[PDB]
């Protein structure tokens, strides 16, 4: 990080794990119906 | 009826092809791809800004998306040196705050807005027999695709220049004056041996 | 299709209408208006009666702002390719003229012509020409001839309806005559009106803080993207 | 040289092409071929709409 | 070799001129159909 | 200015935690558009404003 | 001197020769009776070269002036470069651009096929306007429009117009006749027509047609 | 029929007065209007210029593809003396006469004055019997006969026949046009059309015509 936004650098370590959560989250949500 | 089974005929495993007939939720469905696209693209790239070390070689951190910058050659100097992390960040931060755009969008489209679109939007609207609505619908995104590669072609022509790695005392960033457009050259490597 | 997307009650809004409800408008502009796009979040014009009166403000602010925003370009966009005008800075245009200035010409026609400075019978002439046309506007018929168009001003003026569109004397080539036509132009006007309001604060707020030729804003800003933004004015 | 050979190896000419003898085989089998094909059409489904698909 | 070189040529484009005017002249409604 | 730009990237993010936990609740229930319509408004548009503050004093930061 | 009727001016004169090519007898501008090779017999050709006449004359009308004037803003007070009118065509190529008016301050222009690509396109929309109207007054008359095209309105009084008519055609022969002398004075002596006429108010015959006479002896 | 009728495909598209001139609607093959100087008013005058307009054609088809295929070979794999159709009738004065495809076995043409004996007489025979009727063909169609000369017979259908005229005209104009391109590239460039075409391509920006423009200078 270049500058002020130092404090920020737990956050950013927790960005590009996200974007693969959306399938275990679509699962989840085809499974809160039971799978109907 | 249209989140349904024994209705469509499709199981849940198989739950994407209920959206053939569903153009709204088709499009917010490819809205919010594209909002997951831009948003790996700002998150790693702003990962490896924080975890990036100037005075160390780029290839020994493990790095894949600071180098797609480089090549195009914002902030850095002759023999491949760093002179900045300001570029990459914006390049970063304008991806990251765009996902939030394109995920509103799809969100939209794929729960509350209108399952057809041909209802009430005779431009939006698509039957996948209409092949002259297909013909239209490719011509627009062959515009631009044409308009994003003359996006590069200014970048090389105009404005800062792109890193050479032929340039004589190591590679170095700098600005094309003649691209050798012949066609007899340029249609010369689709056609080479592979 | 061209009265139908611009006027009645489904023309174009400025929201779509999967924001709105299409019941939530303000009642009191339900069409029949060109620049009509149901736009009033605060409702600073409540009755009808003060909407006359929006009317006249809009369409003169719109037709000022027309010439404003091309005149404040053009001389510019001469001198700074290089014509022999004398500085085309707007905002520093009044103060050449203060106590021995000049000027040229060739705008459409050719010719660089010079002025024999008349500042001071400019001045007195501005202010009788438009307190001889503003009361015109209000109710005078003023006098009749000159031949500018056709007509060339036959008697005086007209028995009345015309509070913002004339039109008699004011088509040389009868333009609009059909009324689709001229509600077309209508909507065109107002448009392109208010595109020349914006752009009279997209001028002024660069005067204000850059201070800079705002025709030289296209020279810096598209010869370097990344050397003229805000990110680059503001920090300095 | 020792010997006779043609050399082609690393050259970078369109479709292997060293002769114009051997470039216009190509054209001398495609359009007999595509001519073949162009009079065949006659016994085939010509159509202004009706089309083969959902 | 270089006749054997055009042999070679007119050989293989024979096999795939007839390949692509054969899967243009009217392939899919030669199945069972409805 | 370092806390002037910290305190808004807060705010930023708790209005995101407040999009992301909330706008799929009120688009999924089947009135909430109806409902919660005017909060959405103001949040994306709070939303927008704190990116472009942040954005303009990111040049005032030197 | 009516130009109309049986008694319209006849091109001899005093030979006025009646029984003339008898498929004219006046009733449209321009009518004399000159015939001679006999082209014109049938009704819808004729209306044809009448089309094709007048949209001739009133091109050369214009083909003229543009000769006309840069050459006396050459003598008078301007600057132009390649001021004389055949190789002004070469002003692109020149040093950096095609100064209109000789002000390098005003369009400057080079890429000679941009210029043409904008030229073929807007002259093929107004030729087709021309031809089926569209915009700016729907196609009424083939040959004399005016409604959008009268900003002055002299197509009042019918004599006076057709006395408009009659100085129009008269007014286009004559600058018809002029741009082939351009045309001609053009390949002999390869110089400007105003150099030539000042070269001829001076010079009253020793530089006069017949010393750029003897050129083609092959 | 789209080709021809009352709705064919005009030569201004929308912009084609959205009407034809008066005289002709369809019932000949290759006829959009464009008889705009209106020279064919007359119908044996307009069938006197269909029957010039398809043998131009004919003629130009060949015209065209004997002029580009030697510039092909010769430039490919052969000799031709001089390939380029400037230089191909020189051929009989250059060394030994004409070695037709350079091969010193076969032909090996020389005395041009018996040549032009020959072709003036076979072609006497041939221009007589196209307008009267002679062997191997009795006269019945001045320029659609349909005989021993079509062998392979394509022409008994109407309809394809009626599409194959059109096709042959629309292939004539484009080869005439084609062949005044050739001519005029002959005047002005003074070298073969694929060698203009091979020079073309290598920079298209400046080797375009406007090089040439500067050459016929007064
Ligand atoms: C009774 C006397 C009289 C005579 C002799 C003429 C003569 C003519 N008038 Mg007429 N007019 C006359 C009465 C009147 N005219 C007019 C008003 C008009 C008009 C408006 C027009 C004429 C035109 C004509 C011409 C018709 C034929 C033509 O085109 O010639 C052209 C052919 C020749 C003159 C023959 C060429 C001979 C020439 C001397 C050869 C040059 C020799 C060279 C050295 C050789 C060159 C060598 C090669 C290698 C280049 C002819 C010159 C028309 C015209 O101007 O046509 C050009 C025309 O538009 N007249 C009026 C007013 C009412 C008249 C009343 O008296
Ligand atoms: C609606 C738009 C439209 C326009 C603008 C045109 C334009 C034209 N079409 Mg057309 N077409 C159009 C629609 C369509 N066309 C066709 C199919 C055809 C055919 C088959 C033909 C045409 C032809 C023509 C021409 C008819 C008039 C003419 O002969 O030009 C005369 C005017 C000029 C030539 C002026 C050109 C301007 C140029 C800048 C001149 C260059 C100047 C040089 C410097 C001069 C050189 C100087 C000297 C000293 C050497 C014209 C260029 C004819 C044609 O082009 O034949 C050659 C023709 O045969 N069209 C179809 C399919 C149905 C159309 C459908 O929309
Ligand atoms: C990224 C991939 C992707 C996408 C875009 C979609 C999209 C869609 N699927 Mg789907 N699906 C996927 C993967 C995906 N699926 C996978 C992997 C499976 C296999 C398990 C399925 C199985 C499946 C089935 C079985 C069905 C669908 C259906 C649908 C459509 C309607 C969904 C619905 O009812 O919304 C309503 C959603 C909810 C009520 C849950 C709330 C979800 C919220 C909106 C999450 C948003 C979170 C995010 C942070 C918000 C950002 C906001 C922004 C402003 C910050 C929708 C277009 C259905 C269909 O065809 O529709 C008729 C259907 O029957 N899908
Ligand atoms: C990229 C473009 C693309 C698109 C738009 C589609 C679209 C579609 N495919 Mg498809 N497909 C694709 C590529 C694509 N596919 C590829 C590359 C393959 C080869 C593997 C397949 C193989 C395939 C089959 C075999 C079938 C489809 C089917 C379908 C339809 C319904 C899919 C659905 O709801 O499944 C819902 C989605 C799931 C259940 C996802 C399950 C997850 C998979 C199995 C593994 C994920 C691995 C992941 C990367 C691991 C991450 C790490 C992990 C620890 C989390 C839909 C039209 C089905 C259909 O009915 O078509 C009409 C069908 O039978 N496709
Ligand atoms: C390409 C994808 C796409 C398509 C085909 C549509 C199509 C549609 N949208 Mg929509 N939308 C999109 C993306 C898209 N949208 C995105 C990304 C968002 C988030 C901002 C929205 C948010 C949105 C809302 C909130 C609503 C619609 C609605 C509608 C429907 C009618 C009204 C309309 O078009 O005005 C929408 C007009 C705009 C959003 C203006 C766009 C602003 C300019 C033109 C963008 C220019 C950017 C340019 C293309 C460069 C690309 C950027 C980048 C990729 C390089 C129409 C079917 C309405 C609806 O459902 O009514 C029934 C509705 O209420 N849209
Ligand atoms: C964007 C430019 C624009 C457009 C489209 C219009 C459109 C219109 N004006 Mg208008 N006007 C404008 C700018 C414009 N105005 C400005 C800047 C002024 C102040 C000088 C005026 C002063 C003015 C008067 C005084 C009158 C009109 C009238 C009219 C109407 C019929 C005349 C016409 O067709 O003009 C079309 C104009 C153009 C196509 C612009 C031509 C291109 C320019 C010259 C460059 C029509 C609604 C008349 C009317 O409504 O009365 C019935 C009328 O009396 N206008
Ligand atoms: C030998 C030349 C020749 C002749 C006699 C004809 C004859 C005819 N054409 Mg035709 N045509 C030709 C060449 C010719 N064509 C070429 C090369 C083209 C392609 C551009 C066309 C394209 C064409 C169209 C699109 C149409 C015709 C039509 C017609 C018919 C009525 C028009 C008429 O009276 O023409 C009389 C023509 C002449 C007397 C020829 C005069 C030749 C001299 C030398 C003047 C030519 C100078 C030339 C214009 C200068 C520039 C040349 C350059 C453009 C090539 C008539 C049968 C119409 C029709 O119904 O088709 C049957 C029609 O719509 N023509
Ligand atoms: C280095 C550069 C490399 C360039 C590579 C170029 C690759 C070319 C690929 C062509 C694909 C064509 C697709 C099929 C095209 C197709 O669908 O055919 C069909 C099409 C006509 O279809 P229709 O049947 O609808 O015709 C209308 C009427 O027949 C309707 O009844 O014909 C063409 O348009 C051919 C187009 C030119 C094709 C090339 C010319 C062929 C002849 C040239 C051969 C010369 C013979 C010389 C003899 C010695
Ligand atoms: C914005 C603008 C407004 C112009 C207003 C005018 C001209 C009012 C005239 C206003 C003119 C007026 C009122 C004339 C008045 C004449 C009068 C009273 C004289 C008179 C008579 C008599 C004696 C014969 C008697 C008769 O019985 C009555 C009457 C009346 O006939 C112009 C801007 C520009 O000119 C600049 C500033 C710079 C350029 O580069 C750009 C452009 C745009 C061209
Ligand atoms: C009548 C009769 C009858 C009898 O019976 C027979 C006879 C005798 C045959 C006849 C006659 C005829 C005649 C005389 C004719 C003539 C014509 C002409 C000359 C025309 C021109 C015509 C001419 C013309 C148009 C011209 C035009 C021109 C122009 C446009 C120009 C342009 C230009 C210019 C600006 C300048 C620059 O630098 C360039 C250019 C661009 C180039
Ligand atoms: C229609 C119309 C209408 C209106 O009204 C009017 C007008 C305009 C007038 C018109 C138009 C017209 C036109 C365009 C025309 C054109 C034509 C042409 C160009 C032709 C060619 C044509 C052309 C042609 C034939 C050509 C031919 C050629 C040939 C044979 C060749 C031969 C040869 C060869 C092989 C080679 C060798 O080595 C030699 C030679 C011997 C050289």
């Amino acid at each position: 990080l270049p500058e002020a936004y130092a404090p920020f650098a737990p956050i950013v370590d927790v960005l590009p794990v996200i974007p693969v959560f959306f399938i275990l989250l679509a699962f989840v949500w085809q499974a809160a119906v039971s799978f109907r | 009826g249209g989140r349904d089974q024994e209705t469509t005929g499709f199981a849940w495993w198989s739950g994407n092809a209920r959206l053939i007939n569903l153009s709204g939720k088709l499009l917010g469905a490819h809205v919010a791809h594209a909002g997951l696209i831009v948003f790996w693209a700002g998150a790693m790239n702003l990962f490896e800004v924080s975890h990036f070390v100037p005075e160390k070689p780029m290839y020994e951190q493990g790095l894949i998306l600071l180098p797609h910058i480089a090549t195009l050659g914002y902030g850095v100097g002759p023999g491949g040196e760093i002179i900045d992390t300001f570029p990459y960040f914006v390049s970063g931060v304008l991806h990251l705050i765009s996902s939030a755009v394109l995920g509103f969008g799809g969100v939209y489209h794929s729960l509350i807005g209108p399952e057809t679109l041909e209802e009430s939007y005779p431009f939006f609207g698509y039957v996948w027999k209409d092949k002259n609505k297909m013909t239209n619908i490719l011509g627009y995104h062959l515009i631009m695709l044409g308009l994003g590669a003359w996006l590069l072609v200014w970048k090389a022509m105009y404005f800062g220049g792109v890193y050479d790695t032929w340039a004589p005392g190591g590679g170095d960033v700098r600005v094309i004056t003649n691209p050798t457009t012949n066609a007899a050259v340029i249609f010369g490597y689709l056609v080479k041996s592979p | 299709a061209d009265l139908d997307k611009w006027y009645g009650p489904d023309r174009k809004l400025f929201l779509p209408s999967g924001l709105y409800d299409r019941s939530e408008i303000p009642e009191y502009l339900n069409g029949e208006l060109a620049g009509d796009y149901g736009y009033d979040p605060l409702g600073l014009g409540k009755d009808p009666e003060t909407v006359a009166k929006y009317r006249e403000n809009e369409l003169l602010h719109a037709r000022w702002a027309m010439l404003a925003a091309a005149g404040i370009l053009i001389p510019e966009g001469l001198q700074a390719n290089g014509a022999n005008i004398k500085g085309g800075t707007w905002f520093e245009t009044g103060a050449e003229m203060l106590n021995g200035g000049t000027l040229n010409y060739f705008a459409v026609p050719w010719g660089i012509v010079s002025n024999p400075l008349p500042l001071f019978a400019v001045i007195a002439v501005e202010v009788g020409l438009m307190g001889a046309v503003e009361f015109y506007r209000r109710n005078g018929t003023g006098p009749a001839g000159y031949s500018p168009g056709i007509g060339k001003f036959d008697s005086s003026v007209f028995d009345g309806l015309d509070p913002l569109y004339p039109g008699g004397p004011f088509d040389p080539l009868g333009l609009a005559d059909d009324p689709e036509v001229l509600q077309e132009l209508k909507v065109k006007e107002i448009k392109n009106g208010r595109l020349a309001m914006v752009s009279v604060l997209g001028f002024a707020v660069q005067s204000y803080v850059t201070g800079e030729g705002p025709y030289a804003n296209w020279t810096k800003h598209v010869a370097d993207p990344f050397g003229y933004n805000l990110l680059t004015v503001l920090g300095a | 040289l020792v010997d006779e050979r043609m050399n082609g190896d690393g050259t970078g000419r369109p479709f292997g092409v060293n002769d114009p003898v051997l470039g216009w085989v190509l054209l001398g089998v495609f359009g007999t071929m595509w001519a073949i094909w162009f009079i065949g059409q006659k016994d085939l489904g010509d159509f202004e709409d009706a089309d083969d698909g959902l | 070799m270089l006749t054997l070189k055009i042999f070679v040529y007119t050989v293989v484009t024979f096999f795939v001129c007839l390949f692509i005017f054969g899967f243009l002249s009217n392939d899919p409604a030669r199945n069972p159909g409805k | 200015m370092t806390s002037i730009l910290q305190v808004a990237l807060l705010a930023l993010i708790f209005v995101s935690f407040a999009l992301v936990v909330g706008v799929p609740v009120v688009f999924a229930t089947p009135n909430g558009w109806t409902d919660n319509k005017g909060a959405v408004f103001s949040g994306l548009s709070l939303w927008l404003l704190l990116v472009f503050v942040v954005g303009i004093l990111n040049s005032f930061v030197v | 001197i009516e130009f109309y009727g049986p008694n319209r001016a006849k091109w001899l004169g005093p030979y006025s020769e009646n029984a003339t090519p008898a498929y004219l007898t006046g009733e449209f501008p321009g009518d004399y009776g000159w015939d001679t090779a006999g082209l014109s017999a049938d009704p819808e050709t004729f209306k044809r070269y009448r089309e094709l006449e007048l949209i001739h004359a009133r091109w050369a009308m214009l083909g003229a002036l543009g000769c006309i004037t840069p050459e006396l803003l050459a003598k008078s007070g301007t600057q132009f470069g390649e001021a004389v009118w055949f190789k002004a065509g070469a002003q692109i190529f020149s040093e950096g651009g095609l100064d209109y008016l000789g002000n390098p301050s005003l369009v400057h222009a080079q890429n000679i096929v941009a210029t043409l690509a904008v030229q073929v396109i807007l002259m093929g929309l107004v030729e087709g306007y021309r031809v089926n109207g569209g915009p700016a007054g729907e196609g009424l008359d083939p040959l004399y429009p005016g409604e959008s095209f009268d900003p002055l309105g002299l197509a009042d009084d019918p004599d006076t117009f057709a006395e408009l008519k009659v100085k129009e055609i008269k007014n286009g022969r004559l600058a018809m006749f002029s741009m082939f002398g351009f045309f001609v004075q053009a390949i002999v002596t390869g110089k400007g027509p105003i150099q030539n006429l000042d070269d001829h108010l001076s010079n009253p015959t020793v530089n006069n047609a017949f010393a750029f006479a003897t050129k083609f002896t092959p």
